[PDB]
């Protein structure tokens, strides 16, 4: 019957041709004799071109292929929680099987126009830097773009290890899950992640889900879809989930290789036409759902590796253009001891302020205004003996600001920590203090306030803002603490 | 006199020297576009020559 | 007539006519789906065979499907029910008002305006916005580069020009965009509801929506230009009216079609870019223009590729602009609504052959002083605003207040603000500037000309201040 | 089953079978040939036709000639017996010193350990190079990569670790000449006779050497790295051992598949390369890994074509590694061996809970006055050095010192630097740069700073050059 | 058959810019699909295979040996290329050639920090190894320190005798 | 035919970068191979063919001429690119 | 280009003409340092004929390389030493222009021919210092040095 089953004509480099299939629909999977599974992308007069899922020396000429009633589909639910899993969604932790009531299919499409919000809640990283000058709300696509080596996957481990603070609470609204996809990483490498996230506590509430290096390519291409659709399972069920796509540089390489080997014709890089839709009908999948809908949301995290610092390379074009927002991070200022190694003068959130509470907005409205009077004048200072001493003022506003924006690798803040720090710094109580001295100032003065002003900060936070009693209690602790500090 | 005539001196030194590096800037992103479109079209046309060439 | 699927490769079809085949651009319906699935006919591969562009997914389609050949390219709702509304490229509703209820459809692929039925005759459309309308005027039937991009103001602008041409002109608007993101067409629809140029309760609005969002196929992104240009013809053609086009944004209509056209496995071009780049922006473009009856004007928003302005799609699009709007972050910070470019943004009808003799003394005079503050502006930071002459301090008060007169309060934005909004005759707008530089209003002080209309408010403001 | 050769166009050889097809990467034998020809099969093509890429010259191949499927992929000797010995892409003896007879063979194809067999475990393994332990160290059972375009001192630094590191190691080595020099193999097999790591008399050699070097085919080329990587496994598995790899130059295995990809009939992706580059790399490197079972300390050479690290082929092999080691032409052309860029080199463990907070700082502090004087350079080389403050200049006359201190003499050199080799030790290194960054050497001369050892032979060097 | 024959050979090969254009002619005719640079995509191939037949041979196969001295023509000065470093990786040193020192009078012309011998002083007598052992690492270490010292401007002892040692060995 | 005819002509050819661009579209759709900015190797051909028609005839040939103003538009100032040069 | 490199091996004198030293006015607008003879051989020109040569060569490319600093600082940061050669080097350069007959149209000065002994000898004396007085303009556009010297009267 070569309507429901084919036979294989060619089989090489993950691509099977089979004469038959008569009818078999487009991305329909497929099943081989020795058991292997594969995808049907090729619909062509007289053969289908089969994406092999696995090593083709199992594949000979003259295989029996048959439609199976197979559906493109994965576990769902909470039971994947804490969980590591491949790109179809079956558990390679060793700990058994998914105890999964639910599944979902991978394709499908993004929620149209009408039952999204605005984007509006705080989606907290912990990170100075973004919290503050490239702020991100629940729903939002925003991209971590910048070369190898960077810090782009320690924006994304420290963003998902800060949820604790939300995940262990009691306000349900606050709540946030995490679903971090490894794409054409190393296995060790994914390892030393988990492993990471273990330690921290932070593996109880994120769903790993990985195709590496060795998976074949249809497997890499699959598994970003595979885990959005994990997060949807969140989005419309009234809860929050955050996605991590690590990276989309190499999904794109491997449908690349797919699009290349089934003869699609090659464009820029040589890439195929539709992927630039390959990741656009991706990252719309996340949204903030509307209250008829029930209120949740999937917020997106797309990392792009550039090569030199060419952010106009074709795939990076793609994903800047597609996304709400980019976070770029540079080599120079990472060795300059800018560590996160942020642009602030580049990055943007078109959301920007809608995602930030009142106390956070205040400051860093103040914050960015300096930085970037700062920034006009940063090329007078080794070269700048007379200059009149309103720009020696921004000159050392700046740097300061700068030295504040500076932070430790996994110890994500609380919000009301973030503001104390920069408070600090934008009511100029720093500026007298050299530069230096700065990160030693701040985490000694956090780990003061943390200690004996739980209070202040418990209100700082309640009263969504900086209260003139807060201001008051603030400059006492500060001018005090100083003058200890340069004792 | 002398800082009068230092001082003066310098500050047009200086405005030249800015200006003429302004210039520079004008003309190397210039050249910088040019290779920029040609790497593009170069890297293009070997793919298609390979693909064509099957 | 029915025609079979022989081929699915991604976002391109072939199908199988035992007749009479489908025309080049033909819209095909795709039989046996729960959603409407159109295919534009591209190529005719012999063997009654024709390749086609999918507008949406095509994954479970079968070979041996069955294809309806609609016998007209795609065809869509035009007329004044298409205000306020949302629609696709295909023409369907997806604001989920329910169906669009006109007499008329049309078809989206149409010839330019011939030569005959060309206007030989350039005229200013006055937008009644004083930066635009003295410095860099629209012309009627023209392509405005709207630069700048998103955070400068560009939504309010859009909306104000909407609300600012059917109130003056009695002009209505269409705007498409062009790989539109979901959350800002989300966005945009109610912005437009909350400033009222759309309107949910009767029939009064005044624009028509067509989004072709980012997730869609690339033939998709490619058409809704040409859908929302559709549309608006209606308006120019059918009810004589000067109508506004918003193409939000142009380079991904230009990368729609280089997606396209790689698909279709033709050879690219300079950079990568479609062989037929100048052709399929030709054909799109000429149809924005003034014929007898009326006339469409563009405003189209420009993403330069790696700020070089010579890519091959850039300089495509420029050969098509009668004038440059540039929204400018410095200016939003200066707090100058709208935070239009006033040395930045030009037009090609500036020109005293074209406006005015007195219209194009006036620009080129606001200009000269315009240019000469900024020269003055580094001997103040070092010798103070009193070293100057009395010709170099009297420019710098009336330059000051020119910038200043340039700002406006619109009525799109009365709800943010508090203010009322203004609309500013064009002989208003040049009188106004005439004075100013005439020292008509020297012995005025400089805050007087902020966020006023006509110079009838700068004294009325500087009463007020006393 | 017998197959006859149909088509011959360089490595690649098409082969007809009248009953059962060979499946993909099973090994064939070419019959009528005076020495073993190897062919592996890539495709199947359909009518009975398998695509093969040869393990040898196919000159003298002629249409209709006979093929043997031998059953399973190319096959080799295993064990203790391999080590002192020098074997080719299938197997054989090189070293002309008889059969190599183990007990066991194993396919060079096989599967990559899973997720559940990977280790997290790391701890420094100390090198005694300079710029290597204080800015990017390597770890014991980790993955390094040594970057660098054409000439710049992949080879040398990978012989300096060897003698650092190999010469005095506990268990096995394994060596993998993969397209480099037949010049190198002859040196290298030499110099570990010489040393005792190779013993041609007794049973104690700690070192197995697979080769095959630029006077190969492509498809010897394309699979010796996986000879060599095979005869690692055996030793890190079934002997659970600790494990020296060593691979120069792993890029070959890339390059000679882009050699034969055309006649695979690929469209080519960008630069030319195989559109299979990313995954032909996984399904490879994958396999170069620690597990549970055992551990592997791998170093491999990786070169950088036209200097471009963007280069599709080092671009995708970052990924693959724990710590990099980028050397740099602009470096070496200034006289700064190892050529290391001190701005470009990384390591997993760089981390001050790992190497603890004073290396730490010190190896961030030396990259920041780095990177300082980076940013400083070309704007002085026009202003001049006088515009600079009198602690911008301070920071350029320490950073060129700190630039001369990580140069560094190998043993393994001495034919080219005229120096006696240099080794120093971890605390040396820190110590010798926090002095220099604390201002300690302000008075002594930047020349004093280079091509040594220690810190105390800078001292040394500045009073012999007083005059 | 002079290597084989315990015989020294040296072979010239002027140039092997011009052997990869004809092969290059040769594989397109032959319709084989081009690959970096229209080049096809086993040049390196081409070239890495002739050069390993240079080679010094042991005593037991007559200890004769053949030298290789192949000539490479750049493009602007441009030794960062693909082809000329598809070369250098396969020989035991080049020796660069720059316009800019021709013509200022450095004659031969050789660029010392990006010429290498990868023999060394192996391949010297000891008399040359006395005096010219430290010599190229100097030289390098003196081109930096000139560029450096540019501006005439307050420079000690020690970087005074590198320059006048340098420009002496110039 | 004004040339031919003891006449004098003047053409314009507003441009001729237009041209050229008309000209790959359609060489490109052809697959002729893309050369120096994807333009095909006769684009020069296109050029030189068109305007050696203009030109000045001696008495014996009537004496006419044809003047030819083409229109090239450089980008940017670059006059050493390929259709311009 | 293809066209052109692969043309190179093909002569025994090259002849390379510079648009950049066309839109300076210098005329015929050859590139000294990349125009290249194979019989420049000092035992087939002799070795004053090769010296004045190689001399000049070494002035144009010491020049070239100040170049950098002239375009961003200018003239004054320059030592004495280079001021000199740079001042040497423009009138070299002047001096390698020439009317042509042919081209009189172009130039509004009558043609010249100068025997190659007279060539030798102009620049052997710029080099070694002999018109340093002499302003650059008076060695655009002439003969023989006799030429350049008279110029340099005529422009009091
Ligand atoms: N805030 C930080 N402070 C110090 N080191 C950091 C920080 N973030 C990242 N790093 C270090 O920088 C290196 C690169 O970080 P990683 O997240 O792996 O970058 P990428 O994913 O871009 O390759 C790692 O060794 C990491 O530990
Ligand atoms: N550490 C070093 N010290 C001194 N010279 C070196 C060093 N490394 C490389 N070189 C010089 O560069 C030449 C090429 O180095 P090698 O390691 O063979 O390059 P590759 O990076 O191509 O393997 C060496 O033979 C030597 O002359
Ligand atoms: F030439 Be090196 F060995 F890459
Ligand atoms: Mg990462
Ligand atoms: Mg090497």
């Amino acid at each position: 019957d070569l309507e429901e089953t084919g036979r294989v004509l060619s089989i090489g480099d993950g691509i099977a041709r089979v004469h038959g299939l008569r009818n078999v629909q487009a991305e329909e999977m497929v099943e081989f004799s020795s058991g292997l599974k594969g995808m049907s992308l090729n619909l062509e007069p007289d053969n289908v071109g089969v994406v092999v899922f696995g090593n083709d020396k199992l594949i000979k000429e003259g295989d029996i292929v048959k439609r199976t009633g197979a559906i493109v589909d994965v576990p769902v639910g909470e039971e994947l929680l804490g969980r590591v899993v491949d790109a179809l969604g079956n558990a390679i932790d060793g700990k058994g099987p998914i105890g999964s009531k639910a599944r979902r299919r991978v394709g499908l499409k993004a929620p149209g126009i009408i039952p999204r919000i605005s984007v509006r809640e705080p989606m907290q990283t912990g990170i100075k830097a973004v919290d503050s000058l490239v702020p991100i709300g629940r729903g939002q696509r925003e991209l971590i773009i910048g070369d190898r080596q960077t810090g782009k996957t320690s924006i994304a481990i420290d963003t998902i290890i800060n949820q604790k603070r939300f995940n262990d609470g009691t306000d349900e609204k606050k709540k946030l899950y995490c679903i971090y996809v490894a794409i054409g990483q190393k296995r060790s490498t994914v390892a030393q992640l988990v492993k990471r996230l273990t330690d921290a506590d932070a593996m109880k509430y994120t769903i790993v889900v990985s195709a590496t290096a060795s998976d074949a390519a249809p497997l890499q291409y699959l598994a970003p879809y595979s885990g959005c659709s994990m997060g949807e399972y969140f989005r419309d069920n009234g809860k929050h989930a955050l996605i991590i796509y690590d990276d989309l540089s190499k999904q794109a390489v491997a449908y690349r290789q797919m699009s290349l080997l089934l003869r699609r014709p090659p464009g820029r890089e040589a890439y195929p036409g539709d992927v630039f839709y390959l990741h656009s009908r991706l990252l719309e999948r996340a949204a903030k759902m509307n209250d008829a809908f029930g209120g949740g949301s999937l917020t997106a995290l797309p990392v792009i590796e550039t090569q030199a610092g060419d952010v106009s390379a074709y795939i990076p074009t793609n994903v800047i253009s597609i996304t709400d927002g980019q976070i770029f991070l540079e080599t120079e200022l990472f060795y300059k001891g800018i560590r996160p190694a942020i642009n602030v003068g580049l990055s943007v959130s078109r959301v920007g302020s809608a995602a930030q509470t009142r106390a956070m907005k205040q400051v860093a409205g103040t914050m960015k205004l300096e930085l970037a009077q700062y920034r006009e004048v940063a090329a007078f200072a080794q070269f700048g003996s007379d200059l009149d001493a309103a720009t020696q003022q921004l000159l050392s506003r700046g740097v300061r600001l700068t030295e504040l924006l500076k932070q430790g690798q996994y110890s994500p803040m609380a919000i009301e920590e973030q503001v104390a720090v920069i408070y600090a710094g934008v009511r100029g109580y720093l500026d007298k203090l050299e530069p230096s001295k700065i990160t030693k100032f701040e985490n000694a003065f956090l780990s003061h306030v943390i200690s004996q002003h739980q209070a202040l900060l418990g209100k700082i936070r309640t009263d969504g803002k900086i209260s003139e009693e807060s201001d008051a209690k603030l400059k006492e602790i500060v001018t005090n603490f100083l003058a200890g500090f340069e004792a | 006199e002398s800082t009068t005539s230092e001082q003066s001196a310098r500050m047009t030194a200086m405005d030249n020297a800015s200006k003429n590096a302004s210039e520079m800037i004008d003309k190397l992103t210039l050249t910088f576009n040019r290779t920029r479109q040609a790497v593009i079209t170069k890297e293009l046309i070997e793919i298609i020559s390979g693909a064509a060439a099957l | 007539t029915t025609g079979r699927i022989v081929a699915v490769i991604g976002a391109v079809v072939d199908v199988q006519f035992d007749e009479g085949l489908p025309p080049i651009l033909n819209a095909l319906e795709v039989q046996g789906r729960e959603t409407r699935l159109v295919l534009e006919v591209a190529q005719h591969l012999g063997e009654s065979t024709v390749r086609t562009i999918a507008m949406d997914g095509t994954e479970g389609l079968v070979r041996g499907q069955k294809v309806l050949d609609s016998g007209a390219p795609i065809r869509i709702p035009v007329g004044p029910e298409t205000l306020g509304r949302i629609m696709n490229v295909i023409g369907e509703p997806i604001d989920e008002r329910g169906p669009i209820k006109t007499k008329q459809f049309a078809a989206i692929h149409a010839e330019a305006p011939e030569f005959v039925e060309m206007s030989v005759e350039q005229e200013i459309l006055v937008t009644g916005i004083k930066v635009v309308d003295l410095l860099a005027p629209y012309a009627k039937g023209g392509k405005i580069g709207l630069f700048g991009g998103a955070g400068v103001g560009k939504t309010v602008l859009i909306m104000e020009l909407i609300n600012n041409v059917a109130k003056a002109h009695g002009g209505y608007s269409v705007f498409a965009g062009v790989g539109e993101r979901t959350r800002e067409g989300n966005d945009l629809y109610h912005e437009m509801i909350e400033s009222g140029v759309i309107n949910l309760k009767d029939a009064t609005s005044k624009v028509a929506l067509v989004y072709g969002q980012m997730n869609e196929p690339p033939g998709a992104r490619a058409r809704v230009a040409l859908t929302g240009l559709t549309v608006a013809e209606y308006f120019r053609d059918q009810e004589g009216q000067d109508v506004l086009l918003f193409i939000d944004n142009i380079f991904r209509f230009t990368q729609a079609g280089s997606e396209v056209s790689a698909l279709l496995g033709r050879i690219p071009s300079a950079v990568g870019y479609q062989p037929t780049l100048a052709t399929d922006m030709g054909t799109m473009q000429e149809r924005i223009t003034t014929t007898k009856k009326g006339s469409i004007t563009s405003v189209q928003a420009i993403y330069v590729p790696a700020d070089d302005l010579t890519d091959p799609a850039p300089a495509t699009t420029f050969a098509h602009l009668d004038a440059t709007t540039v929204l400018s972050r410095a200016i939003a910070e200066l707090g100058i609504y709208p935070a239009v470019d006033p040395l930045d943004s030009t037009s090609r009808i500036m020109d005293p052959n074209i406006v005015g003799s007195e219209h194009y003394d006036v620009a080129r005079g606001v200009q000269k002083i315009l240019q000469d503050y900024k020269s003055l502006q580094d001997i103040i930071a070092i010798l103070g605003m009193d070293e100057l002459s009395e010709e170099d301090k009297l420019t710098v008060s009336r330059a000051r207040k020119i910038q200043r007169f340039l700002s406006q309060p619109f009525q799109v934005a009365e709800v943010f603000t508090g203010h009322l909004g203004k609309l500013v005759p064009l002989k208003e707008t040049i009188k106004g500037f005439q004075q100013i530089l005439a020292g008509e209003y020297d012995h005025l002080p400089e805050q007087a000309f902020y966020m006023v209309g006509p110079i009838e408010e700068a004294v009325a403001k500087a009463d007020k201040l006393a």
